């Protein structure tokens, strides 16, 4: 795909004691924030306890979405990661409160077991029976081995799969009972006579030999949010993916969660916890917090992880200074890990990490002046530099990037204090707080 | 083997026969006198006589509240309706927060019901339509009749369909060999499936095969169903389930909740009397229970200082926080809990108290004992000490960080350097607080 | 002892055969 | 396990034995007579007719007796070769403009052209799989059958079911039967449901009605699953 | 019908008066408030006699004292077949209805109208019908006899009735309501023959009853706008009727009542905390109270120099003073404890509570102690705790325990002003941890 | 990107063969669709599936189109 801004990281990098390795997966510094989230990270696979509130505090461009990022990276498949920004919640169609049900119901995960059957082989065969208007469509079917031979009943989801992707009696096809999947493999018959009609270079393959039907166990992972989005009314599937499901009642969920504990009971299901994590979660109003308050102390209530770099602040839709922007009940029942500011040498391995991430080859010298910048100024500055001073390292012709081309590349583009001073320097130019400004030079 | 989020070892009140609670048993340690408060108005719920009865728990943060609500959940069973809710639900995009407020005050009420259902049920036979002698006169069906024989144990009936049965009997496709189920209280139709009577592996359309049904064809069962009246009122507003053009129309389009006028309201009640005066329906009010009602508004409140004086509001229980707040919506009085004086007025308010170091001890100890942990004395009496220094909240759950910390040291016991590597690695809100004032760039 | 196929009735419907050496439509 | 039915039918107090639908509300609107005679149904003393007439036929914007160049503007607009469409359309109900919507040919001299989404949307109807556009158009029916839905149980039922709240007037007959017209349209109800397949044989064959004359049907929306068909549970 | 358990007005039965309008000192479970009683008695004969309309009265007094009881008892003195519409002041603000909308609708839901006509019926005792079909079922006869407990018939059938007999099916022993005009079949159940259970009727077969009407004013707006049936009555969904169709509706009343097919009778519309309503409501309402068809206007009200919402200033009642022009106020005082003593009384053999007199007195005494609606709580939990110990009447420790366990207001702002420390503040400052 | 093999034409004529052995209680079985067309410095006919016939039905081919 795209390299983007957090590319490079690939799982958390822990020992089997967890135990961080100063540079592994992507991962410099950060030991004590690394520690924990491995720690949360067990937690979670566990699996045991549900409802945990976990806060990353610390300054911007620490790591914070990066370490959250690398736990969804070590989390691996089949568990649920729905990371969501904070503003996501305001929207005129569903409540605040609905919205942060659904989104606490997204990271919640059902795995189902299922059994198949899975026929292959030689069609002899085909019947269609179609009444006139096309509306009632019934049919038999003959299917062969080499070995076996059998004549099956078809339906109308079944006829309607043997209608697209036309399968003309000496195809070989794959048929999936509880899937209703129709996969053509081949043709073996190699048929001499064709009319002129179809372009088909289907590849010649071989009749299958032996049983013609096999069972298989099948397993899938689905989530409980799309489950009540199918139950909700007669075309839950469209709503699934339009997202016009508005405000599903309490009683839908309620007995998808008898049926959920129903499916546990039975052994045919299992519930598989995963994690929410709210990006930037200072910008969230107080009723969402008092929902947050309750709706972390239900059994079907995932991990949640909130990110903040703000410091005391007021919250939002109140008229008072709170710790991190958040009230203090959240803080409460919540346990806080704290981000520390990087050093030069962690800066210098963040860029080369970066840089052969991006396959940007960088001097010695200039990855010095990088790192100066990048104590000197922020890192991301340092880090978006890279790519700019790539491009006129190919405008001049060489594949290595040297100390010029980062210095015209510091000229080009502007810092924030240096536009802050460049602009106060120059405060009649612009339009000021007070929409008064000096257009003409004379 | 089971999971456990911060409750679910509060079973009940654990009281005595005479209402004098326990000190610890069921879960609970201390709070004696709001355990026999919850007693004494669980014992009011079950004399199922009182209409709009209201209390507030006040209290600090992390002192038992909600832990009483669920207690009282508990003890009443599951028989009885409790509707959970918070006060940021209330507000709704799609219906203004009166209709809702009545929405969960008519969806804690109860009711049973015995309902006779006649059914025909069997295995089809024969489907032979006949036809109209013009059906393109544009008024009239194309068909007239539809001849259905169903076969069942001891027994084998022939049916006349209307045209009107014939369309729910072809919406869920139904063929010579199946077995059904017509429901004939609405006209709702299922097809059980295909019988054993034929063939089995024929078959590919993952169907699955029922014996043939016991009985005659046509029955008269007694089915027993429990129901709210909200359930009713969201019926009636949009009926679905019936055989006409708009009951299909129903069932298609976007569900939308609507502000229910009074009117059906009080047709509905009248319905609900002539089932009750009838000697089959019996009415079971609930509890209502609205966690952070400061977070409610004054509308909201004048509202509902309406709502308490009807003759069918259930016993509503409250929570609050707060001492000395402002109402929301308000610009200048202050009230206590956040709940204005007109409504504090029909209150009942029970005190909670805060805990002593015994108490956060044991509580520590019970809770440790239902995740299945193993905890040192030295590190039980640090967690105790530490339950004392910053909160209650915060020993309580970094219990399960020191179960995997110690899990990692492939150990079974909990030690005083595992508790002190949590303590290192997870921050409290004090610490956090400290570290927020000397900070260089808002940190 | 074997059991009975379920009886297989479509009166007045098109019908579509695929052979191996020659397709057909049976219509109205 | 079905939901509670709301309703009172004709039941039994215990060649062949005949059932009729008729369930109905144990709610009743009770309303006189004096209202719908007066208000409703014309006659020598009102004008609802007249009124009818007068701002649906005469005043009329679309009528090509009066507004013959705006029927025309419009005619340009749209590429539609009859100017008479623009009345049919906003005379009749929506639902009658829904089923029985043909898709007549325009003229290419208009300026309602294809749409880009439009032309990405027709060019996969009859396109099979693997192929480019077919398979960046068939996501949905994809993420169906891999995520086995087809074979899913079903959890939730709805608690009770109600027929619409039944209005009686005493004393006339004329309301009952525009009210079986209005429950029991059968233009609707042809259009909610499907033919025999002996009796469209019977139509075609054996009476000579061809296949565009039949009446509009099958415009049912299918169940995800067999399960999901119905509300009672075995 | 009309299920309820206990109200907190249940016990009110109608206003308490004498034949020339004066109070009694107790009666239909009111005591108290004399002139008050006096003033809504006025009401209630301005609304009998019903000659005028559009007048407001606002009902002004200290919280917990008659007022929400002096409406029921005006809503309960009124009787049936008038319409009383009992609103909020947070009931008009909607999401889909505007305010001014919704006080239009509310308005016109408070006049009736009263509608005679007359419908015969045939209900009877169903003994013997007889079926004959062909085979093709095209051509049907029938015989229906069918009884009361004084005579006998047989009728002769058409196809249609035979088809709407064998649709809800009628056997014999039934006793069933035919309705000739519309072919409705009702089943009042079966008789007296041991062989539900209703009694066979008596006189004539073919009855022809009258039945008197009543349709609100909204009823007739909905109906009469073509684009929502008459399901918007159960589903709300009115959505701003226009007022070109009730300028017809309001002609054609008039219409009606100079034929005498046709009269309109006026109730009273209740507004319940009047001063929760924004100014924009009341600019509609002083100009909406002048029409013909407007009812008469309750209004009840607690608050003292408040601010008006939607305004900056602060007004009497909450209401600005071209309103306040508009309305004649009663006003309602203070309960001696005699009055208490009675009310508390009244509300103890409604809830069948057995009391001692002691017991009684000490609930007086806290009564005029604390608050009115602390007493009438208690009094419930008190006899929970007397049946907590087995005992049939409920004594003084008995309220006393009752007393300990559950608090009242002023208490608790004394232990909150005293350990506002474990609490959170306005500004979210609180302690949590019990060391240092 | 994507390759298309199309085939268009004005119509020359229009003719489904009939089956060598009709089945009984039906009417005009088909075993193949014959179908000539003509272009501009090009004429070819077409021998199609049956089934295709059905929708040259519904599309309302007849002769002389394009
Ligand atoms: N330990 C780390 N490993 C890799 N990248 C890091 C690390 N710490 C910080 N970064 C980089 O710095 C940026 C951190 O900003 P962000 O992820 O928004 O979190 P926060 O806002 O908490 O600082 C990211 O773009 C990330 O690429
Ligand atoms: N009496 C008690 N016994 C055991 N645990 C308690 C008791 N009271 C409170 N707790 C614990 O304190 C936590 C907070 O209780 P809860 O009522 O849910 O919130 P709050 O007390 O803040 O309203 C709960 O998770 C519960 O486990
Ligand atoms: N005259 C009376 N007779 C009987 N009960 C009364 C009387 N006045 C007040 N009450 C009681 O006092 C309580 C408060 O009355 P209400 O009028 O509803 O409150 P408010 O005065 O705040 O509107 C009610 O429960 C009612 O039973």
């Amino acid at each position: 795909s795209l390299i983007a801004a957090h590319s490079h990281i690939t799982g958390l990098g822990l020992d089997e004691n967890l135990q961080p390795r100063p540079t592994s997966e992507g991962m410099v510094g950060q030991l004590q924030a690394r520690r924990a989230a491995g720690v949360i990270l067990k937690m979670v696979q566990n699996g045991t306890i549900a409802g945990r509130a976990v806060l990353v505090a610390g300054p911007p461009s620490t790591g914070k979405t990066a370490l959250a990022m690398g736990v969804s990276q070590s989390l691996g498949k089949d568990v649920p990661f729905t990371a969501i920004a904070g503003s996501e919640i305001f929207s005129l169609e569903l409540s605040k409160t609905e919205a942060l049900t659904q989104a606490f119901r997204k990271s919640i995960g059902i795995k189902i077991k299922e059994e198949t059957e899975l026929i292959e082989g030689e069609v002899v065969e085909i019947q269609i029976d179609r009444s006139i208007t096309g509306g009632h469509k019934q049919g038999k079917l003959t299917i062969k081995t080499t070995d076996m031979e059998t004549i099956y009943e078809l339906g109308n989801k079944m006829i309607d799969g043997l209608t697209k992707e036309k399968v003309l009696a000496g195809d070989v096809i794959s048929i999936d009972k509880a899937s209703g999947k129709i996969t053509k493999l081949g043709r073996s018959f190699a048929r001499s006579r064709d009319y002129d009609a179809m372009g088909a270079d289907t590849r010649f393959v071989q009749c299958p030999e032996g049983e013609l039907q096999k069972r298989k166990t099948v397993v899938h992972t689905v989530s409980l949010h799309e489950i009540d989005v199918i139950n909700s009314r007669t075309q839950g599937f469209l709503a699934l993916f339009t997202g016009d499901t508005g405000e599903i009642r309490s009683e839908v969920r309620d007995q998808i969660n008898t049926k959920v504990a129903e499916w546990k009971e039975e052994g045919k299901a299992e519930i598989v916890p995963g994690v929410l994590f709210i990006d930037e979660v200072h910008m969230l109003d107080i009723e969402c917090f008092s929902f947050i308050n309750r709706a972390l102390e239900d059994e079907f209530a995932p991990i949640v992880m909130m990110a903040t770099n703000r410091g005391v602040s007021k919250t939002r839709g109140t008229n008072y200074k709170s710790p991190h922007g958040l009230p203090l009940d959240l803080l409460d029942r919540s346990i806080i890990i704290t981000t520390k500011s990087y050093n030069e040498q962690e800066i210098k391995t963040i860029l080369s990490i970066r840089a052969q991430e991006e396959e940007v080859e960088l001097s010695s010298d200039a990855l010095d002046l990088l790192t100066k910048t990048g104590v000197e100024t922020s890192l991301r500055y340092s880090s978006n530099l890279i790519s700019v001073a790539q491009q006129i390292a190919m405008k001049r012709k060489n594949n290595t990037v040297e100390v010029e081309d980062v210095k015209r590349a510091y000229l080009l583009f502007l810092d924030s204090a240096r536009s802050v001073k460049y602009v106060q320097e120059n405060e009649s130019q612009y339009i000021d707080d007070q929409g008064n400004v000096q257009i003409s030079i004379a | 083997v089971t999971r456990t989020a911060a409750h679910t070892h509060i079973k009940g009140l654990g009281l005595d026969e005479s209402g004098v609670a326990k000190r610890v048993e069921g879960g609970f340690v201390g709070q004696i006198e709001a355990r026999e408060a919850c007693g004494v108005i669980v014992d009011l719920i079950k004399a199922k006589k009182m209409s709009g009865r209201a209390i507030l728990l006040a209290g600090g943060p992390s002192t038992g509240k909600t832990a009483l609500a669920l207690a009282i959940s508990q003890e009443l069973g599951p028989k009885v309706p409790f509707c959970p809710l918070v006060g940021s639900e209330l507000y709704s995009v799609e219906v203004k927060k009166t209709e809702t407020l009545m929405e969960n005050f008519r969806r804690a009420i109860g009711l049973r019901i015995k309902e006779t259902k006649e059914v025909y049920e069997g295995e089809v036979t024969e489907l032979t339509p006949e036809d109209a002698e013009n059906p393109l006169g544009g008024y009239g069906k194309t068909i007239s009749h539809v001849i259905v024989g169903l076969k069942s144990a001891k027994g084998t009936k022939t049916l006349r369909l209307d045209p009107t049965i014939y369309e729910s009997i072809q919406r869920e496709k139904v063929s010579i060999g199946d077995v059904i189920y017509i429901e004939a209280n609405t006209g709702a139709v299922k097809r059980v499936g295909r019988s054993d009577a034929y063939a089995t592996e024929f078959d590919l359309e993952t169907e699955e095969y029922v014996p043939l049904p016991k009985g005659e064809v046509h029955k008269k069962k007694e089915i027993v169903q429990d129901v709210t009246l909200h359930d009713l009122d969201v019926a009636n507003a949009r009926p679905q389930g019936g055989q006409d053009v708009i009951s299909m129309m129903g069932q298609l389009l976007k569900p939308k909740k609507t502000e229910i006028t009074e009117k059906l309201r009080q047709e509905v009640n009248k319905v609900v009397a002539k089932y009750i005066d009838q000697g089959v329906a019996e009415l079971i009010p609930g509890v209502l229970f609205i966690d952070e009602v400061n977070m409610l508004d004054i509308e909201i409140f004048t509202y509902l200082n309406k709502a308490l004086e009807s003759n069918i509001a259930p016993v509503v229980v409250l929570a609050s926080n707060r001492g000395m707040t402002t109402v929301r919506g308000t610009e200048d009085v202050i009230s206590p809990h956040g709940v204005p004086p007109d409504l504090i007025d029909r209150l009942l308010i029970v005190r909670t108290l805060p805990y002593d170091k015994d108490e956060i001890r044991t509580i520590i100890e019970r809770r440790a004992t239902v995740e299945r942990l193993q905890v040192e004395s030295s590190a039980l009496d640090l967690l105790a000490t530490m339950g004392t220094e910053t909160s209650l909240r915060y020993a309580l759950q970094l219990l399960a960080p020191c179960g995997i910390l110690a899990q990692t040291s492939n150990r079974k016991e909990i030690v005083v350097n595992d508790v002190n590597e949590a303590k290192l690695l997870f921050l409290d809100a004090k610490r956090s607080t400290k570290i927020l004032e000397t900070s260089a760039n808002y940190l | 002892f074997v059991k009975p196929r379920r009886p297989y009735n479509s009166e007045g419907m098109t019908r579509i055969l695929r052979r191996y050496e020659e397709d057909l439509f049976c219509t109205f | 396990d079905s939901p509670f039915s709301f309703t009172t039918f004709g039941k039994t107090t215990s060649k062949f034995t005949d059932l009729i639908y008729s369930s109905r509300n144990p709610i009743k609107y009770s309303l006189p007579r004096l209202i719908y005679e007066d208000l409703i149904l014309p006659n020598y003393n009102n004008d609802v007719d007249i009124a009818n007439k007068l701002k649906n036929v005469k005043f009329n914007i679309f009528n090509p007796s009066t507004n013959y160049e705006l029927c025309l503007f419009l005619s340009k607009l749209t590429g539609e070769p009859s100017l008479n469409e623009f009345f049919r359309v906003s005379t009749t109900p929506l639902l009658k403009r829904v089923i029985e919507r043909t898709n007549g040919p325009k003229n290419t001299d208009s300026l309602s052209f294809k749409t880009i989404t439009q032309e990405l949307l027709e060019v996969t109807r009859n396109a099979p799989s693997e192929g480019v556009m077919a398979s960046l158009l068939n996501v949905e029916k994809h993420a169906y059958e891999r995520e086995y839905l087809n074979c899913i149980q079903r959890g939730y039922h709805p608690n009770v079911s109600a027929p619409p709240v039944t209005i009686e007037v005493l004393g006339s007959s004329h309301v009952t039967n525009s009210i079986n017209n209005e429950l029991f349209d059968p233009l609707i109800s042809q259009a909610l449901s499907d033919i025999p397949a002996i009796t469209q044989y019977n139509m075609h064959v054996k009476k000579g009605i061809p296949v565009e004359d039949f009446p509009k049907t099958g415009l049912f929306p299918e169940p995800l699953n067999k399960n999901f068909s119905s509300n009672i549970s075995m």
